[PDB]
């Protein structure tokens, strides 16, 4: 016969299915933000 | 005209970077030499940001399992390094001639590439972002399936010790997605329907509570409906989060 999941364990699998880096990902797009608006603003000036 | 950006962490970011694209293209058109500087140490600037951002892209996707985000990731990284290349030819051809045409064309060309690029790279993470907060939503979808099949009392006590937390980690992540959104009528459908799934958690398990007592026919239509009408909110609340302009 099939060994059926208790409603404890039912439950723990759901949560276990559902449920700093971006931080970095920000910082990087604002220097890259930072040197192109420089880069510019040399050309321009400003 | 380019849509107004997603979120405000992208806003602040990127529309300083579309603004003065426009202000260049104006120049352009309107402007009218010795006056140029050497643009070869600024390109190398941004040539070497832009390094740093695509380093760090890949370090960060290297330690997902968002298969998706590991696809959609590498083109951004093209987009951005193929526009470099533009910039530093620009650099090189108006250190021999300053007034060389297509130097300008390549500045505003790469330029505008870096922005589209860098706004592919941000949207694709806010993208990933948005899919974990909707595992937790559907998460709960599944735990309300559940639902039914709680027949008694102590069952109903290890069916609310989960089922609370989970509401209140949904709960905080929608709070915290919906003011980060620029588009107000998004926010508002989101507090709502957010409000609307939080006011039918003691109902439900009220339900649940005279329900379990009495089998050990009302209570138990009561249950289903609550559900359904749960399910609904938060089936409204995954449509709402991938909500775009940006495609």
């Amino acid at each position: 016969g099939i060994q059926r999941p208790s409603l404890e364990e039912r439950l723990e699998s759901i949560i276990s299915g559902a449920a700093d880096r971006r931080e970095r990902i920000v910082a990087e797009c604002n220097a890259v933000r930072q040197a192109l608006q420089d880069l510019l603003s040399e050309y321009m000036g400003n | 005209q380019m849509p107004v950006f997603h979120t405000r962490t992208i806003e602040s970011i990127l529309e300083p970077v579309a603004q003065q694209i426009s202000h260049l293209v104006i120049m352009h058109e309107e402007g009218e030499g010795k006056a140029i500087p050497d643009l070869t140490a600024p390109v190398s600037a941004v040539q070497a940001a832009v390094s740093n951002l695509v380093r760090v892209g890949k370090e960060t996707v290297q330690t997902t399992e968002d298969q998706i985000l590991k696809r959609d990731m590498p083109p951004a990284f093209i987009k951005v390094e193929n526009a470099c290349t533009k910039l530093v030819r620009a650099a090189q051809m108006l250190q021999a001639d300053p007034y060389s045409v297509p130097a300008r064309d390549y500045l505003i060309d790469g330029s505008r590439g870096i922005l589209s690029g860098t706004s592919d790279l941000l949207l694709t993470f806010d993208e990933a972002e948005v899919r974990k907060i909707i595992r937790v939503c559907k998460g709960i979808l599944e735990y309300l399936t559940v639902a039914e099949v709680v027949e008694t009392m102590e069952d109903l006590v290890t069916y609310t010790k989960n089922l609370g937390p989970g509401m209140t980690k949904m709960a905080k992540m929608i709070d915290e997605r919906q003011q980060e959104l620029t588009h107000q009528e998004h926010r508002v459908m989101l507090v709502n329907s957010m409000n609307t799934v939080k006011e039918l958690l003691p109902v439900l398990i009220s339900a649940m509570k005279i329900f379990v007592t009495t089998k050990n026919e009302e209570a138990l239509k009561n249950r289903n409906f609550t559900v359904e009408k749960m399910s609904a909110e938060i089936n409204e609340i995954i449509r709402v989060l991938q909500l775009t302009s940006w495609d």
